[PDB]
């Protein structure tokens, strides 16, 4: 169906509980005079645009504000005339009206929901997206221009949209200022009308908005969220997030929806949800006991000195903590045997769905405490709430915990959910005091906790000061250096490798990994040299939001001493690392268990982040593929891999294959080649300069994609000598592992799809190993902004090349993010959606990339043209985190004017010539005594200078003949360029360092060589390798424009209906009937052209396409009838949209006169430099020879 | 990453020599004999040393195909083009070839088709140089001129006279007859044969004249005159677009000027430029007549001539047909229409595609007028669309090198063992012909045979009175 929406950017005054904000507002009529009512619970959110899978959305946007706006949609498909974003897409000014809608103006956007844009079999009933103003992302987002877009299944057309948004008033359009953390534009629980049904499940279409990287954990008290049929305690909202959650409301009353991050408690992202009508029993005896805890036993000590050594103002290792202890009997006399691994954790509590936990807690400490679980809801006294109820010291209390159905894992979740229990008297203070314990909620056990204990927040800080410090009086509690020594970043309470878990080789291990403590950022947990099965897929890095736990499955097949840690540099250097010990307990076609040898070096090169397209140059270190082991000739990177940029070479392998990487350190400081797939059978992975090392291993099923996900999976390899500085220095690369019989034996890649690897990161040159040299070379609080680059593959500001793909082919994107916690990248392909596969198939249009994780998505581009893949984080996009990719069509392959004469003689040059065989004669089918370019020298070249960059799909070469000799070019290579300064030889699908084309064998045969993948260039250049007598060429360039609008509209092929062509008059007699419907190009027969009855300069031939098309060129031709050559020599063109309102095609302020034919048989094409978006075309002939006759062919493409 | 799947040998550049040939110098059946022009070494996969590469496959050097127009042939295979035949041998064409030739034609009343395929219209009433070797540095061997009388707008009663000077001999072709005004110095290779509707005059090794006795004049010259002839028939250089070169070595854009540049006698007035009248008198302001003309000339692209549309260009012949039929009052008796169709059919049959287009309804022809079986003539006159023009007769007992494979018209079949006689128009015994024999060559009575023309001590001129042969020593001029 067709749905009409009237949107206006109304500028209003908003109070969160009074600032100025521009909001999308829905009206009732096209006059934009009456505003449509909106329910109070929506707030700053615009109207919800709901579309089914086979609908089309028409929105009329009127800018009623003082700044330009737009409507850039996510999830749906549209033409370049409705994208709503402005960038270098090389479209006409008619297709640029969507980019900005200046105040007082208006525009109409048409969004098509296709089968490509519909939810998959596993996706819910309606997918969630948003539309937003995209003129200036930061200001538009902070001003309140955002709205929901629900793409539902056919027949779909209770549910609420929740906008968890941080509006920064300092970066809005009206800033010329606090950050308000709001739900639907409201703070401090002021959001009204958020009602829910008593028993019926409720669907939340959650949109998280933010212009800066700022994560959130969203909790609804006493409830859990079903996301992708996975049970979760909270929503992990990234700065720009779309997700669908399902909550089974069961209890009447008012509950709180809030962000649980401690630093955001004063911010106010809180709202109320009003739910209204619309047998095994474990016994545990746990006691809270005060005791001295040694954060680093048997460690000899810098960070170690500052954190562990005792001094005048340093407490040291031991702190007086309070801990949960398990007792065998009710009398609390003998403690159960403790484990060195569990550390500061309390007893492990276990429960299945329906099991009952009978907890008996005695407060044996000197301060009141409590015990309470997270995740478990039905907590009651055995005989306000027990959460805030304190237990006085020496008392005994009994709790009953009932693991209900809405607490246990679903069939898609792992068998056990990792939760916790702790004291809820003073959450942060009791947690920092040491009261924390693991809990497992399983369906009808190595626990690892990453905990930041802030001893400065502990209740026993005073006692520690008075005991472990010689002078308690001389203690400055506010000293940052003193406070830093008390914040212990530990794993199970152990700091600086004081924890060493030992597991047996070839065994199966379940790791329950939990993230609780003082930390407010997410953790990138990793096991060096181990991949683990999370959420039914083998991954490498675990993202843990605060107060969250994840179950992980892994087989310990890799022996040695490994480091378990997190990819946070400060936490890694502050002792949040653990050790893990694993040990035993005739003619042929060239194209039609193996070891895949590679040769990668670490090389130092200059890099300007694509700013040459004074400009600073930074000396970085990168991975470089060489031809062989000599490391003296780097392997040429061609058209297929030019998109890599700073990313290293693709290392491709299949299961059961052997990867053998020879790595040579040619840089100035030691580096390494580290991948989590490298298996052995600690080790010094440390490559000094001018030294080589071989990494050989076998690819196994845990390194490979499962049977459900795509045919290949991407892993990251990098230097692990310093995980932070080496990534900022430019060492990173893709390692593809594919299913069996999925790589081409001759080429080494999966040729069924086209693959692109994008690595998004913020390079910080201040954190590189070459910062001093870069400062010395370049420089002879904005200082750091000039050294931070929000790059894709090392490119900013749409300067990354090579992202060129064919229309209607399947594209596989490997998306990687690396760096600190600011690298939460909201990657979006404008106008295009993709699918991801964990165990099912999910349709998405945005993806949140977390550092260390290498995602794989697949898409199918339908529209041709230049699109942008960006990050929807406003600050990152403004700093230049975006790039352009071109989707070309194979259909548009038309002559570039070498034979037609459209390429003038000044656009063809050569190294030289023989006699008068000028380069301007190098044209296909050129006839004469001297009819070709020819030179009597070796090592020549002929260059064609197309005026603008365009797509070249192939070249048609042809030789020539002299008096008795045939001259031709047998073999040639092709170079090309976009500025005439840097020349890149063509490679295509070649197995070698360039693609070698074979030319002619005679003087008349046309040899057509294809460019696949194509060339995107302004200059092209041919170098003859072999020639018969002289390098003689008559060539013809086959190609198209960037937007792929040069193909005929269906006149020569007779695709236009006979009722679609008309005229003012047509000449007919008893024999010849020159009807308008016979004016098609190259038509052969009697009366094969349109001819009016009366010859006059006010005639016209009209073609109606019955749909809006883009005309970019008109091809005209005459006829030779009854030995009379009748043809139009000059004509003009007029356009109309309804058939009765015509306008002449004027050029440069006056009407353009088109030069027709010189002879009746050769067609001539006049190309409209401004494209003509029209439905009705008219040709008015002005000068005619021997009659008014015309055979026409329209060149163009489709539009909306 | 340079994974060359076997048995393809991988070649990696030393990166030090900077002179080694790599992948750029790939050997191929196309360029096995050609030197490589390499900018610098390229690394990649190559066919094994005993094999070369062919498209997307490696083949043995002994199995490299030879190339021809849009086609490949395996070694040992044979092909035939024009006058030559070749065999595939070592990627080359080992040819056992004769000497090719080309034909310049006088199509229609005033249309000329050159040796290089250029067709033009020139209604000149003067006498013009049809073809001459007198072009700058010239040997001065032959000169053929054509004079048209009545080929103006009233071209109904036009006539053409051909004057040929060769080896000091003058031959006039006019009114369907050939008159030798002055005998040639060497008459050994001078022959005139009348076969069917055509007359073929061999005036040397590479000079042939074909006449339909009404309007079609065809000059057949071997390729040895590729750069020696000039005139209305072009310079025979193989290039179509430069046939309009005037006698003063200047290319004329207007065909009228090109035709006027080759005028023989200055007494006649030069042909002035006239606007091209597409519809002449009969076809002027008559849609029905133009429709009838177009329908009549459409036969050149019908099913009978379908096999010829792929070999002979039908556009010029169709244009000539339309122009000539638009000057005729009726299509049934239009001599130019039938002559043009016959010329087109002859051209088609010269390529091997004989077309039997004649019928009683359109241009009827029969041999019953000369089939006087009951009048003592023991010959069977039968019509043939393409029959050999060099059949052995009493007047021509020795086989001759026929410039054309076969001709159309009435031919006199004879009982086996008999020989036709044109003087008696009947089949007689082979020994009954008044033919003498010398040096293994048989020639009819009245013919002169020259032996050792370049040897004065052995030069002999032999004549045949009836059956006796009389040879006399050649007289030395000095
Ligand atoms: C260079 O490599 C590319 C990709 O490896 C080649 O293009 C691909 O060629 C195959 C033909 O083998 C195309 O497959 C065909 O697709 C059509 C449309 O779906 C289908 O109907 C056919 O049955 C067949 O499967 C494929 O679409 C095409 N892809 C692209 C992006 O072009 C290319 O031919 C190679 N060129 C050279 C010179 O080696
Ligand atoms: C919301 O609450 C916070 C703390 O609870 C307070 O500082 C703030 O003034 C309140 N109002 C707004 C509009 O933030
Ligand atoms: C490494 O080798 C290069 C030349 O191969 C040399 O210039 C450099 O000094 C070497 N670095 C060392 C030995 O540390
Ligand atoms: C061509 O074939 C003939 C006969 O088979 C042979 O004698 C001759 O050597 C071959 N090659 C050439 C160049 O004539
Ligand atoms: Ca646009
Ligand atoms: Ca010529
Ligand atoms: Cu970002
Ligand atoms: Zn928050």
């Amino acid at each position: 169906a067709t749905r009409r929406y009237y949107l206006g950017a109304v500028e209003l005054s908003w109070d969160y509980m009074v600032y100025k904000k521009t909001l999308f507002v829905e009206f009732t009529d096209h006059l934009f005079n009456i505003a449509k009512p909106r329910p109070p619970w929506m707030g700053l959110l615009g109207p919800t645009i709901q579309a089914e899978v086979y609908d089309t959305v028409v929105i009329t946007l009127k800018n009623m504000a003082s700044h330009p706006v737009s409507l850039h949609a996510v999830g749906v498909s549209y033409w370049k005339a409705s994208e709503g974003a402005e960038y270098d897409d090389q479209t006409s000014q008619r297709e640029k009206e969507d980019d900005k809608v200046f105040p007082g103006g208006s525009h109409t956007y048409v969004w098509q929901v296709l089968k490509e844009n519909g939810p998959m079999a596993s996706d819910p009933l309606c997918l969630t997206y948003s539309y937003l103003s995209h003129v200036d992302l930061v200001k538009d987002l902070n001003s309140g221009l955002i709205g929901a877009l629900l793409v539902c299944r056919e027949g779909s057309l209770h549910k609420f949209i929740l906008l968890f948004a941080v509006f920064d008033e300092g970066k809005s359009w009206h800033s010329e200022w606090p950050k308000m953390h709001t739900v639907n534009g409201y703070v401090n629980r002021s959001l009204p009308g958020l009602i829910g049904c008593h028993r019926k499940s409720v669907y939340w279409h959650v949109i998280g908005m933010g212009t800066t990287p700022e994560v959130h954990s969203i909790f609804l008290e006493g409830h859990t969220f079903l996301v992708r049929n996975h049970r979760q305690a909270s929503l992990e909202i990234s700065p720009i997030t779309f997700l669908t959650a399902q909550t089974l409301l069961m209890d009447l009353g008012q509950f709180l929806l809030f962000c649980h991050i401690s630093s955001h408690q004063h911010d106010g992202m809180e709202a109320y949800v009003k739910v209204d009508s619309c047998p095994k029993t474990w016994v545990h005896y746990i006691a809270a006991e005060e005791e001295d805890w040694d954060y680093a036993p048997l460690v000899l000590a810098s960070y170690k000195s500052q954190y562990l050594n005792n001094g005048p103002q340093r407490i040291g290792r031991k702190y007086k903590k309070v801990r949960f202890m398990a007792y065998t009997d009710e009398t609390f006399k003998t403690r159960e045997a403790i484990q060195h691994e569990s550390g500061i954790l309390g007893p492990l509590l276990y429960g299945e769905v329906g099991d009952t936990l009978l907890i008996i807690f005695k407060n044996q400490a000197s301060r009141p405490y409590n015990i309470y679980p997270h995740g478990i809801t039905d907590v009651r006294p055995l005989y306000k709430h027990l959460k805030d109820f304190p237990i006085l010291p020496g008392e005994i209390f009994k709790y009953k915990w009932t693991v209900t159905v809405e607490d246990g894992p679903t069939k898609s979740d792992p068998r056990c959910l990792t939760r916790y229990y702790s004291s809820f008297v003073n959450m942060e203070r009791d947690l920092a005091s040491g009261l924390i314990g693991p809990l497992l909620i399983c369906y009808k056990r190595n626990v690892i906790l990453f905990s930041v204990f802030d001893e400065n927040r502990s209740w026993y800080l005073t006692e520690n000061i008075q005991r472990f410090l010689p002078n308690p009086a001389g203690v400055q509690l506010e000293d940052p250096e003193f406070q830093a020594s008390n914040i212990m970043h530990s794993i199970n309470g152990y700091v600086f490798d004081s924890l060493q878990l030992s597991v047996c080789l070839h065994e199966v291990a379940y790791w329950y990994i939990l993230s609780i403590g003082a930390q407010t950022d997410f953790l990138s947990v990793f096991f060096s040299g181990y991949t683990f099965k999370h959420k039914m897929v083998y991954e490498d890095t675990l993202t843990l939001f605060p107060f969250s736990g994840e179950t992980v499955f892994m087989s310990m097949e890799n022996p040695g001493l490994w480091i378990l840690g997190c990819h946070n540099s400060d936490f890694r250097n502050r002792g949040m690392t653990a050790l893990l010990k694993v040990s035993s307990c005739e003619d042929f076609d060239i194209y039609d268990k193996k070891t895949r040898h590679y040769f990668i070096a670490a090389v130092e090169r200059l890099w300007d982040y694509g700013m040459s397209s004074s400009v600073p140059q930074f000396k970085k270190v990168v991975f470089q593929e060489f031809t062989d082991g000599s490391f003296t000739q780097p392997l040429y990177r061609g058209e297929l891999n030019e998109h890599l940029g700073l990313l290293g070479p693709y290392i491709r392998a299949e299961v059961e294959d052997n990867i053998m990487v020879t790595f040579r350190n040619q840089a100035s400081r030691p580096y390494s080649f580290y991948s989590s797939l490298i298996s052995y059978e600690p080790r010094k992975n440390f490559v000094k300069p001018n030294e080589t090392k071989t990494y050989f291993w076998k690819v196994q099923h845990h390194m490979a994609p499962t049977k459900d996900e795509f045919d290949c999976k991407a892993w990251a390899y990098f230097s692990d000598v310093d995980l932070e500085k080496d990534v900022h220095s430019g060492l990173i690369g893709p390692l593809l592992v594919c299913h069996t019989n999925t790589l081409n034996p001759a080429h080494g890649r999966q040729v069924t799809v086209q693959e692109f690897a994008l690595f998004f990161t913020i390079f910080d040159e201040t954190k590189s190993w070459y910062f001093t040299e870069n400062m010395e070379r370049n420089c002879r609080p904005t200082f750091k902004e000039n050294y931070r680059f929000h790059a894709i593959n090392g490119y900013i500001m749409d300067t990354l090349p090579g992202l060129v793909m064919a229309q209607d082919q399947r594209i596989r994107w490997y998306l990687l993010s690396m760096g600190s916690n600011e690298n939460i990248h909201s990657i979006h392909f404008s106008g295009h959606v993709f699918t991801v596969r964990k165990k099912e198939e999910y349709k998405m249009a945005l993806y949140n990339l977390y550092p260390g994780v290498f995602e794989t998505v697949e898409m199918l581009p339908s529209k041709a043209g230049i699109w942008r893949v960006e990050c929807l984080i406003g600050e990152h996009l403004h700093a230049g985190m975006s790039t352009l990719f071109l989707v070309y069509s194979n259909k548009c392959q038309t002559p570039l004017g070498m034979a037609s004469g459209h390429i003038r003689d000044f656009q063809i040059t050569a190294s030289g010539q023989y006699g008068q065989w000028a380069p301007k004669l190098a044209r296909l089918h050129y006839s004469g005594s001297i009819n070709a370019w020819s030179t009597k020298e070796p090592f020549s070249w002929i260059k064609v200078d197309l005026l603008a960059p365009m797509i070249i799909h192939g070249i048609k070469t042809q030789g020539a003949r002299q008096k008795f000799s045939s001259l031709y070019i047998s073999q040639f290579i092709i170079m090309y360029s976009l500025d005439g300064k840097k020349w890149q030889t063509y490679r295509g699908n070649s197995t070698g360092t360039l693609m070698v084309f074979f030319g002619n064998v005679d003087s008349s045969g046309i040899k057509h060589n294809i460019f696949n993948p194509p060339i995107i260039a302004r200059y092209i250049r041919l170098h003859p390798t072999h020639y018969s007598i002289r390098s003689t060429l008559r060539m013809e360039l086959m190609g198209c424009d960037l937007n792929s609008c040069s193909m005929p509209l269906g006149m020569e092929s007779k695709a236009i209906s006979d009722a679609q062509i008309t005229a003012s008059s047509y000449f007919t007699n008893m024999f010849a009937t020159w009807s308008p419907s016979k004016a098609r190009l190259h038509l052969q027969g009697r009366s094969n052209a349109w001819r009016p009855q009366v010859n006059n300069p006010k005639e016209w031939l009209q073609v109606d396409f019955q749909k809006t098309m883009k005309v970019t060129g008109v091809t005209t031709q005459g006829v030779k009838s009854l030995l009379t050559s009748m043809y139009v020599k000059e004509f003009l063109i007029s356009s109309s949209q309804d058939g009765h309102q015509w306008t002449l095609f004027f050029q440069n302020g006056k009407v353009k006169v088109f030069q027709g034919n010189q002879d009746s048989f050769t067609p001539v094409v006049n190309s409209l430099d401004p494209p003509l978006l029209t439905r009705y075309l008219r040709i008015h002939p002005q000068s005619w020879v021997h009659q008014i006759a015309l055979r026409m062919e329209v060149l163009g493409c489709e539009a909306q | 990453s340079l994974s060359c799947r076997p048995p393809m040998v991988k070649l990696v550049c030393p990166a030090d020599n900077l002179r080694a040939e790599g992948l750029e110098c790939t050997k191929t059946c196309q360029n096995y004999d050609l030197e490589c022009m390499s900018m610098g070494c390229v690394s990649g996969c190559l066919c094994p040393p005993g094999m070369v590469r062919h498209e997307n496959r490696c083949v043995a050097l002994e199995r490299c195909p030879c190339f021809h127009q849009g086609k490949e042939y395996a070694p040992g295979e044979t092909v035939k083009i024009g006058c030559n035949t070749c065999v595939c041998r070592d990627r080359k064409w080992n040819c056992t070839d004769h000497v090719c030739d080309a034909t310049c034609s006088t199509i229609g009343m005033a249309h000329y088709l050159t040796f290089d395929g250029l067709k033009y219209l020139f209604p000149g009433e003067c006498q013009y140089v049809l073809v001459q070797d007198y072009c700058g540095s010239n040997p001065g061997t032959f000169r053929i001129l054509v004079g048209n009388k009545g080929c103006s707008h009233p071209s109904v009663k036009c006539k053409k006279r051909v004057t040929i000077l060769v080896e000091g001999g003058e031959i006039e072709l006019f009114d369907g007859e050939v008159n030798v005004k002055r005998p040639m110095k060497d008459e050994t290779h001078f022959e005139v044969v009348e076969s069917g509707r055509y007359i073929i005059l061999l005036l040397g090794k590479a000079l042939s004249v074909v006449w339909d006795r009404h309007l079609s004049i065809s000059v057949v010259l071997k390729q040895t005159y590729q750069e020696k002839v000039c005139g209305l028939c072009g310079n025979f250089d193989g290039i179509q677009n430069n046939d309009l070169t005037s006698s003063n070595l200047q290319v004329e854009e207007d065909p009228v000027d090109f035709g006027n540049s080759w005028k023989v006698s200055s007494q006649c007035a030069d042909t002035r430029k006239v606007p091209l009248d597409s519809s002449p008198a009969t076809c002027h302001n008559n849609i029905m007549k133009q429709t009838m003309v177009d329908s009549s000339c459409r036969i050149l692209t019908s099913d009978v001539f379908q096999d010829c549309n792929k070999l002979v260009d039908p556009e010029p012949y169709l244009d000539v047909c339309i122009y000539d039929t638009c000057s005729c009052e009726s299509i049934g008796d239009c001599a130019a229409f039938c002559d043009t169709i016959a010329a087109y059919a002859h051209v088609c049959a010269q390529h091997g595609k004989v077309v039997t287009w004649r019928t009683a309804t359109l241009c009827p022809q029969s041999c019953e007028e000369r089939n006087l079986r009951e009048n003592g003539y023991e010959a069977e006159w039968r019509y043939n669309s393409c029959a050999p023009a060099c059949q052995v007769t009493c007047q021509h007992p020795e086989p001759l090198a026929c410039p054309v494979q076969c001709v159309e018209g009435c031919h006199a079949h004879c009982p086996p063992g008999k020989i036709l006689d044109e003087l008696l128009q009947t089949c007689v015994d082979p020994e009954d012909c008044p033919v003498c024999e010398v040096a293994g060559r048989r020639f009819a009575s009245g013919k002169k045979v020259t032996l050792n023309p370049s040897d004065p001590e052995h030069c002999q001129i032999c004549h045949c009175d009836v059956v006796n042969l009389t040879c006399e020593a050649c007289q030395e001029p000095g």
